[PDB]
């Protein structure tokens, strides 16, 4: 119980240091305890935050800088 | 010899028998080298036809009558009103047809030398090598150097008559660099002058230049760079400056090693203008910067530049300064000894805005360099106040900017010098150019990084000028970075924070741009937001609800949708 | 048995709403004090500001600092003020004339 109870403290701290209380509150009332399964379902569980970072692959491929020096301009072609 | 203006009775002579071609040929070389009878000349039928008709098919048995092909047609060639004739008879294309029969002959005759040049195991005068080289090295020479002039000669013809832009496309089309760059491979002064400066002329051309990158030049103009001759070196730097507008060249230049040719030739010459020009477009690829420090002479280019004595430095040079400057390598050379100290006294003596933009550049790196500016702060407050134009009053203002010293006292500073109206007078919505206002407010987060300046900037108003500014501004990333950078600066005072935090909704506009998308914009937005986290409960509330309400966005409006 | 429950349903929103990078930031910061028997949190500012940021370089790219009309203006005109390196605007070197006229 003793353990418990000291990780539950570290998950209390966490959601105090993130979460408001209007939002911890709201995802209160936007959560369900089914006993089929046992488990809390979350409505629109998929679209939160981390599965939405998740869902992005940022890394893209950025140029060379913009500001490089391209002298070929100055050459001349026929007619 | 004796040809009287008459041409005829010479004319039936060139087609007769072949020892007396040569003696013709020679016969009206006399004629066509004066000018005054060169009319007379052209008006003449059966003449020129003649010679064209002999020189078409009779050439690769003759080499001597080979030179009634130009210097005939060269004096014709020397005035524009007749290439049109000489191209009626299509003498320009007989000159390219010679000109690669001779080089593959010159290969042949060099690739026989080197086989002739194998049985050095053992000498014994005879047959077996030395004696008999000899005789066949004394040939190739009684050769070579008269197919040198034809080429020269010839050469010169094509030269004249690319002066027409078609007939150069004409050139071109026939490999004409080819021949070009295989005839740099020979030793004679007047014929190398001829082929660069053809090579010259056409590398103004984009698909000449390509043929020439393709068939290595750079390679062959090394080994031309240190010449004695003076025409030659003029002549061949021209055309590596043409050359230098291309990256490829350009890298290629530094791998064989031009570097310090061009460096020495930049010691006092008539060449330190073009080596200067090629050295500048050599200079502005970054990894090239470093190796100017690396034995190349760059001391001596601080004496081009404190010796040169005029209102203005030639832009050639500072150019090539301040190219220079902006390596940290280079920077150490340039200050060594008193080298920040006459650049800074020029500088402040004649108002000269590129050598401030140069010292600007030394400004810029953050070693020792950036602790030798202590005794120039006030020397450039002096100028910043309003009183030299707009380009040299910017630099002042940059250079100073850019002295982020953590212990130097800038209360004093902006004491005497009461810049500090000035720079609140440049946030206005109308007052300078955009530059001249993103420096102003780089100035005013260095100047918060001292702690006695601090109550001066919360009397002042500069805080709701800044906040202005960003929401005038909200579409660069530039501005907004940098004035989020003054608010990061001037949070952690305890005099401009409470007018940040309290008195001005600058934590709101903070808020609002946390997650944009620029890194430097979100860093300094949340570096700054730690700061105010503790010294307020409710602001750090609101960096809680905002950014979980935004890291969330579409979970909290699923339920509208 | 329901305490079991609210852990499990508080992992369950730590997982979906609290990012991974502030949730191991907030572990680092936490400590757990035995006499008062809770846990507790350090500043910020505090504990940072000795190795104070230096200035971004540019948000755009560049070398130093530089606005949109500097920009804009880097394009079309050729006035040295808008540009930190590369003022000189080289031009090719034109042939020469090597035919007289008489």
């Amino acid at each position: 119980i003793r353990q418990l109870s000291r990780e539950l403290r570290l998950q209390m701290l966490i959601i105090d240091n993130f979460i408001p209380q209007d939002y911890q509150e709201m995802i209160e009332n936007y959560v369900h305890w089914n006993e089929d399964i046992g488990e809390w379902q979350l409505k629109c569980v998929a679209y939160t935050g981390n599965n939405m970072r998740k869902q992005t692959p940022v890394p893209d491929k950025k140029e060379r800088d913009p500001f490089e020096v391209d002298l070929s301009h100055v050459y001349l072609a026929y007619t | 010899v004796a040809n009287i203006n008459d041409m005829d009775e010479y004319i039936e002579l060139l087609y007769e028998d072949i020892p007396d071609k040569v003696r013709g040929s020679a016969l009206i070389l006399q004629l066509a080298r004066n000018p005054d009878n060169l009319e007379e000349l052209l008006l003449n039928e059966t003449a020129l036809g003649a010679l064209a008709r002999v020189l078409r098919e009779d050439w690769k048995q003759s080499v001597e009558l080979a030179t009634n092909i130009i210097y005939i047609f060269f004096c014709f060639s020397s005035f524009s009103h007749f290439h049109g004739l000489i191209t009626h008879y299509k003498i320009g294309a007989l000159c390219m047809n010679i000109i690669d029969h001779e080089l593959k002959r010159h290969e042949l005759w060099q690739e026989e030398l080197s086989k002739k040049k194998k049985a050095v195991d053992e000498d014994l005068e005879n047959q077996t090598l030395r004696k008999d080289y000899d005789k066949t090295f004394k040939k190739y020479q009684g050769l070579v150097v008269k197919q040198e002039q034809l080429l020269r000669v010839a050469l010169y013809l094509l030269l004249n008559l690319a002066e027409d832009t078609r007939t150069e496309l004409k050139m071109r089309n026939k490999n004409i660099v080819h021949m070009l760059v295989k005839a740099l491979d020979r030793d004679n002064f007047e014929l190398l002058i001829l082929v660069v400066s053809f090579l010259k002329k056409l590398s103004i051309f984009m698909e000449n230049k390509n043929d020439m990158v393709e068939m290595d030049i750079v390679e062959k103009l090394v080994k031309m760079i240190p010449c004695e001759h003076e025409d030659l070196l003029n002549i061949t730097l021209r055309l590596l400056l043409n050359l230098s507008f291309d990256t490829g060249l350009r890298n290629k230049m530094v791998q064989v090693g031009l570097l310090p040719k061009l460096t020495a030739l930049l010691g006092n010459e008539n060449y330190k203008q073009i080596a200067m020009c090629v050295l500048y477009h050599i200079s502005m690829d970054d990894r090239f910067k470093s190796m100017f420090a690396y034995t190349d002479c760059i001391p001596q280019l601080m004496k081009m530049l404190f010796e040169c004595s005029d209102e203005r430095i030639d832009l050639e040079l500072i150019s090539f300064c301040i190219n220079l400057a902006a390596n940290k390598r280079n920077v150490q050379l340039i200050c060594e000894g008193n080298g920040l100290k006459m650049l800074m006294k020029r500088a402040l003596k004649l108002k000269d805005p590129l050598l401030m933009k140069m010292i600007r550049n030394i400004s810029q790196h953050d070693g020792p360099t950036k602790n030798l500016f202590i005794d120039y702060v006030g020397d450039l407050a002096a100028q910043i106040s309003s009183d030299e134009e707009e380009e040299f009053v910017i630099e002042c203002l940059g250079t100073l900017a850019n002295l982020t010293i953590p212990d130097l006292d800038w209360e004093l500073v902006l004491k005497e010098y009461k810049l500090v109206p000035f720079l609140k007078d440049k946030l206005k919505p109308g007052a300078a150019e955009d530059d001249l206002v993103l420096e102003v407010v780089i100035m005013i987060g260095t100047v918060s990084m001292d702690d006695s300046c601090a109550a001066l900037l919360a009397k002042s108003g500069i805080i709701p000028a800044l906040i202005e500014l960003l929401n005038a501004q909200q579409e660069d990333d530039e501005f907004v970075c940098q004035i989020i950078y003054v608010f990061y600066q001037m949070v952690f005072h305890q005099a401009t924070r409470d007018v940040i935090i309290k008195e001005t909704q600058a934590p709101a506009y903070l808020i609002d741009l946390m997650h944009d998308k620029n890194n430097e914009i979100r860093k300094v937005c949340d570096n700054t937001l730690d700061i105010i986290a503790e010294y307020d409960e409710e602001w750090a509330k609101k960096i809680q609800s905002e950014k979980f309400r935004w890291h969330n966005s579409q979970w909290l409006e699923m339920v509208e949708s | 048995n329901e305490l079991t429950r609210e852990l499990k349903l508080k992992h369950l929103i730590i997982e979906n709403f609290i990012p991974l990078e502030e949730k191991n930031k907030i572990m680092n910061r936490s400590f757990f004090d035995d006499e008062e028997d809770h846990w507790k949190l350090h500043p910020i500012t505090r504990l940072e500001n000795q190795q104070m940021m230096k200035r971004p370089v540019s948000a755009v790219g560049y070398k130093r600092p530089l606005s949109q009309h500097a920009r804009m203006s880097m394009m079309i005109r050729p006035e040295p003020r808008y540009r930190a390196e590369n003022i000189m605007l080289l031009e090719l070197d034109m042939p020469s004339r090597t035919t007289r006229d008489y």
